[PDB]
């Protein structure tokens, strides 16, 4: 469960982040991608190439997605539900892959907020990165 | 594939026992069934909407059947799982887009199936050499994803 | 989340196990120390031979707890509160460990209960068995 | 490992970049931190209450460096990790009972730190051979439990 230390140290490093999240998104898709091969079979319709348009607009849209959440951070069940729905009787993702994505996106924050990823925030992220994947995998069965 | 010499004999005693008609059909049926989300590579199968409609849908049937013969196949080459699996490892990555997971999804119902079918027999040291292989299997059919 | 048809099948089951509990959580551990032999790191006070009184004595106990958590049913974060206090606290059990002993649970009662074992049945024991996973670590950080 | 020599390239010059003092001391601590069970091992440290109190214990930096020293002398063994770790495996087996998943859990957490430390410099190709390195180790490491 997210501490009230856990809300605030994200809701920081989230709000550095800012109009940069977008780029965030792809940067995380593209090294999940890369060192997790196995994460390409759910985008088959994608071009899957550095720099592709659909890797950037869905990295937008994860992006956007966790701003939500951060947002929400109080109400992720409420503020996810229609995701929640969507992933689980649409996309049908193995949950395993949530972990895979969350890994991704600690490695890009640590390369682009050296400063602000300390470890009690990197503890932080991890926690949130975590509750998200519980809250989108939570209608599976 | 750290199979002892009484290991391989374990796995392949057992394996001397079933109907790979029936198990096939039971680890398929029982995957879609414990694991849902599963069910997304099959819908031109028709219904898969409760237990009954899974487990005896006439198309799971006869995939399981197909999945467990490839299976025994590899029993067959333990030495060589890599090669043994290497054509159908491409088809699941390139063509099928399957997830590596599911094959250790599958894994795991399998070794539950042997142990409904065999009670008993299905003894502590027999599980840890079929454990050992499903994942010496799912290794293998995952081998080359890219 | 357990559905009432989950429950149902779950007491039904756990109804049939009755007084072979003790017995069926004892070969689960066994058959856990065998396949997975990295979960023998935390037993290195026990003697882990076959026929270990301590590995039967333990057994019950595991067993004890999910009759329990089946007693509770609604009410499984508070029927398990200590037991989750002290996994978190004092054992600290990497929780991946936890889908080991499930995984064995479940070959155990596939072996015991053959005519009970049924899809739906294996479905909903192991929806259950991950919901007293999930308690249990629901203290960790 | 199934190391491209383009993968072997990459991983080897970064490595030389690195101060495994600093590297070492910091894997560790954020091991600690992230992951509070991992301190059941540590108990003879001392205060690890706080992420402040872990990150500045001088037996953390200590034993950070130890492990990092071990890793990077298998980096030059990148073809026989397994020959590389195995008296270190049966010792975190038989002496110290340390759980295997430990070994991941700590992989991961150092590719974390390199991202950290390098920005920029830790591309997507390169974190792919890192993650292969950390998980080949990972898989020496836990292979001779028993
Ligand atoms: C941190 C967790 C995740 C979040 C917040 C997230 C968020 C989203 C969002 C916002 C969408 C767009 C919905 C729309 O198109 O209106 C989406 C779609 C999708 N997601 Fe998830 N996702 C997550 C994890 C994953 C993972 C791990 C995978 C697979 C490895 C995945 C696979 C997909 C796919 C295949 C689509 C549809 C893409 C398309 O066809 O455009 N998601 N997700
Ligand atoms: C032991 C593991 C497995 C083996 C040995 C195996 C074997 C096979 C074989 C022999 C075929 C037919 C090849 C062809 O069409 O040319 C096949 C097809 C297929 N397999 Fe696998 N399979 C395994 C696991 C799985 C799993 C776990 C899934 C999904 C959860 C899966 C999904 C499929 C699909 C969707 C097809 C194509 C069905 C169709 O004809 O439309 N497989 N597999
Ligand atoms: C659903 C799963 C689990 C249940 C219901 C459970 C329950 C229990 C119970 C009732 C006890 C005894 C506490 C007492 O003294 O009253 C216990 C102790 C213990 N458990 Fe857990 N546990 C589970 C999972 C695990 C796992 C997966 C591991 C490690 C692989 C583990 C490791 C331990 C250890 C090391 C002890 C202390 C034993 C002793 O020194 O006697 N537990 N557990
Ligand atoms: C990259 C993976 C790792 C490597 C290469 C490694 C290497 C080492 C080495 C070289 C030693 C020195 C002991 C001796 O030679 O007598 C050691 C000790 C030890 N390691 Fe590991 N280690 C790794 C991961 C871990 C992890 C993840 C943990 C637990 C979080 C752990 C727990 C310990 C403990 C408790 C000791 C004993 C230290 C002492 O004597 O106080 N190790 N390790």
């Amino acid at each position: 469960v997210l501490s009230p230390a856990d809300k605030t140290n994200v809701k920081a490093a989230w709000g550095k982040v800012g109009a940069h999240a977008g780029e965030y998104g792809a940067e995380a898709l593209e090294r999940m991608f890369l060192s997790f091969p196995t994460t390409k079979t759910y985008f088959p319709h994608f071009d899957l190439s550095h720099g592709s348009a659909q890797v950037k607009g869905h990295g937008k849209k994860v992006a956007d997605a966790l701003t939500n959440a951060v947002a929400h951070v109080d109400d992720m069940p409420n503020a996810l539900s229609a995701l929640s729905d969507l992933h689980a009787h649409k996309l049908r993702v193995d949950p395993v892959n949530f972990k895979l994505l969350s890994h991704c996106l600690l490695v890009t924050l640590a390369a682009h907020l050296p400063a602000e990823f300390t470890p009690a925030v990197h503890a932080s992220l991890d926690k949130f990165l975590a509750s998200v994947s519980t809250v989108l995998t939570s209608k599976y069965r | 594939m750290h199979l002892t010499p009484e290991e391989k004999s374990a796995v392949t005693a057992l394996w001397g026992k079933v109907n790979v008609d029936e198990v096939g059909g039971e680890a398929l049926g029982r995957l879609l069934v414990v694991y849902p989300w599963t069910q997304r590579f099959f819908e031109s199968f028709g219904d898969l909407s409760t237990p009954d409609a899974v487990m005896g849908n006439p198309k799971v049937k006869a995939h399981g059947k197909k999945v467990l013969g490839a299976f025994s196949d590899g029993l067959a080459h333990l030495d060589n799982l890599k090669g043994t699996f290497a054509t159908l490892s491409e088809l699941h990555c390139d063509k099928l887009h399957v997830d590596g997971e599911n094959f250790r999804l599958l894994g795991n119902v399998l070794v539950c199936v042997l142990a409904h079918h065999f009670g008993k027999e299905f003894t502590p040291p027999v599980q840890a050499a079929y454990q050992k292989v499903v994942a010496g299997v799912a290794n293998a059919l995952a081998h080359k994803y890219h």
